[PDB]
């Protein structure tokens, strides 16, 4: 009984790769989908510097070491917040990727925000949607610029609330507020294709386990 | 609802639906006047 | 939140020049909050009426709750010293029986 | 397997070397009104205007021919502490690829 | 009731601070996951600044041996006529065909860069290549 639950939730944290989410993704997939391509020097952020392999005749590119070692830990912490059945919302301003991101969230089972993100959504929850509307656990970046080359409202807001925020951070963006940065490509279209395949692969996995795990330890009760 | 979160699932949801029957009509390639004397819902 | 208490800072009555009323008076109210146990808080409320921005105030800073750090529950762990803006502030850690010899909102 | 810094060395992109006055192969992906949106390999797409010569031949899927200048359009201006960009490539475009 | 002061500490240390409080009486579930799976970096605000003075940034340009070649290949031929393919990843382009052909030749012990690349220029010729050396 108590056991069984403690079984559930416990065991998965005592593996390093508890979903095998290494797999998922190479070096060489990332060079394929072009995840090491930024933008110019002039446009480079700071605090992205640490990330950055180096400038190939004005144009950033990105470790893809680093990011490699960055995205195991976020698709991993990812795949044990869909497996304790917690809230994923993606969120995105980039109208290129809007439908493909809507699209992604659907496939998962999880929530997107794609749209013009209002004042307050999660600072004033229980205004907008209600009394004992529950927030999100985690909130997926796929981009965390708006459209105006400002960080998005949510990336603040979400460490108001304590939210852990999983977002893609190219070489112009701030990555010192997401708990899990992933460095790499955020506007071509086979590295945001990439991304979405590997969040929503990580989080059915993730979701399928829990549905294992479930009936092996409950079978065990009556057997 | 997947889109709950942008406090218009249902605006939002219906606009998903017809950029996607966009898209295919623009991938996969007569008179327009089908329907006459008729007007946008307000 | 019946384990925290609120303490009032500074009450002012601010003034904006209207059109309409001409000085029109607003209370701003400073108050600060804690549970006695490491756990405290600060916010400013502002309304025309006081009980008003009290409550505004009282629940805001509930909001804003630092955890501080004490030395065997008593005092701080070292020396402190800080300018914020044009304040300054020279904390200092003392022995357990010295009692509270500060500013009486420090004190506070 | 292939190391990061390998795989850049050999990386067509980095043969490519200087971006301006280049040729390079392209495939329209998207097409609005008579803008063509242009993918050739790099990190943004170029947007062309359909030529008045074959103009029916350039269809989405079409692959063409370009000739590269920036790969992305960026440039700091007055009082500016950081580059505007507009998160575009800027190419010629030439005309169509012969299949062959 | 919580820490809504994103510019001290991090989520995970402000939800460690609301527990310790006592105002927090569950744990999140995100929790126990951050703390056995931590990310590289704690998630800690930072205000960005300019750099002043002679301060200078860490980032390395990228220049491999090859474009000393590739550069005279493009100043005394321009790029081949033939269109460089970007989407095949194994694509090898006139000019890279001339810097491995350029390098054997370097093998051998030839010294001389005049001597490797008018050599470079007649294998290509034997290979059929069109070099056109255009001053224009
Ligand atoms: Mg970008």
């Amino acid at each position: 009984g108590d056991d069984f639950q403690s079984r559930i939730l416990d065991t998965p944290l005592q593996h390093s790769d508890f979903f095998n989410v290494k797999e998922l993704f190479s070096v060489k997939s990332l060079f394929e989908a072009r995840v090491h391509l930024g933008h110019k020097a002039g446009c480079r952020h700071r605090f992205m510097e640490p990330y950055i392999f180096g400038n190939r005749l004005g144009q950033d590119i990105i470790d893809l070491d680093q990011t490699a070692l960055n995205l195991q830990l976020a698709l991993n912490f990812t795949a044990h917040v869909a497996y304790r059945k917690g809230i994923i919302l993606f969120v995105s301003r980039n109208r290129q990727f809007s439908h493909l991101i809507e699209t992604t969230a659907q496939a998962c089972g999880e929530y997107a925000h794609t749209r013009y993100f209002k004042g307050g959504l999660l600072t004033n929850a229980q205004l907008l949607f209600g009394p004992s509307v529950r927030l999100p656990d985690l909130i997926i970046f796929l981009h965390t610029l708006n459209n105006v080359f400002e960080p998005h409202v949510a990336v603040r807001d979400a460490a108001k609330m304590n939210i852990p925020t999983v977002g893609i951070v190219d070489t112009n963006c701030n990555p010192c507020l997401i708990t899990y940065p992933i460095p790499g490509n955020d506007d071509s279209p086979q590295a945001i294709q990439l991304f979405c395949k590997l969040f929503r692969t990580t989080i059915n996995r993730a979701k399928e386990k829990r549905r294992q795990m479930e009936a092996l330890h409950r079978l065990q009760s009556p057997k | 609802h997947f889109l709950f979160y942008t406090g218009k699932q249902s605006y939002y949801s219906l606009m998903h639906d017809v950029y996607g029957k966009v898209m295919q009509l623009e991938k996969h390639r007569a008179e327009s006047r089908d329907l006459i004397g008729s007007r946008w819902l307000i | 939140y019946e384990d925290f208490d609120t303490r009032i800072l500074e009450v002012r009555n601010v003034f904006n020049m209207t059109a309409k009323e001409g000085r029109k008076k607003s209370v701003r109210v400073l108050v600060a909050v804690g549970n006695g146990n490491g756990a405290a808080g600060f916010a400013i409320g502002k309304a025309a009426d006081r009980g008003d921005a009290f409550r505004k105030a009282k629940n805001r800073a509930i909001h804003y709750l630092h955890y501080i750090e004490r030395y065997e529950g008593h005092t701080i762990f070292h020396d402190i010293s800080l300018r914020f803006k044009r304040t300054q502030i020279r904390m200092k850690k003392q022995p357990r029986g010295y009692g509270l010899r500060c500013h009486r909102a420090i004190i506070t | 397997v292939e190391s990061f810094a390998s795989m850049l060395r050999h990386s067509p992109l980095t043969q490519l070397g200087p971006a301006k006055d280049k040729l390079v192969i392209g495939r329209i992906f998207h097409i609005v009104e008579d803008d063509l949106y242009i993918d050739f390999g790099g990190k943004f797409h170029c947007v062309c205007k359909r030529p008045d010569v074959d103009g029916e031949k350039y269809q989405r899927g079409t692959r063409v021919r370009l000739r590269l200048l920036d790969l992305e359009l960026t440039s700091r201006f007055l009082g500016g502490t950081t580059d505007t960009t507009i998160l575009e490539a800027d190419a010629v475009l030439l005309g169509l690829q012969e299949i062959r | 009731a919580g820490s809504r002061l994103e510019t001290v500490g991090s989520v995970f240390s402000r939800t460690r601070d609301l527990m310790r409080a006592g105002v927090l009486k569950e744990k999140p579930l995100w929790y126990d996951i951050y703390k056995a799976f931590p990310p590289l970096r704690e998630p800690v605000f930072r205000r960005p600044r300019l750099r002043y003075g002679k301060a200078k940034a860490d980032i390395q340009d990228i220049f491999y041996q090859e474009d000393q070649i590739r550069a005279k290949f493009f100043a005394t031929y321009g790029s081949g006529q033939k269109a460089f393919d970007l989407f095949n990843p194994n694509f090898k382009s006139t000019c890279q065909r001339f810097v491995e052909k350029y390098t054997e030749l370097q093998n051998l012990g030839e010294t001389d860069e005049e001597k490797l690349f008018v050599e470079t220029g007649k294998a290509l010729l034997a290979e059929g290549i069109i070099l056109r050396r255009v001053r224009e």
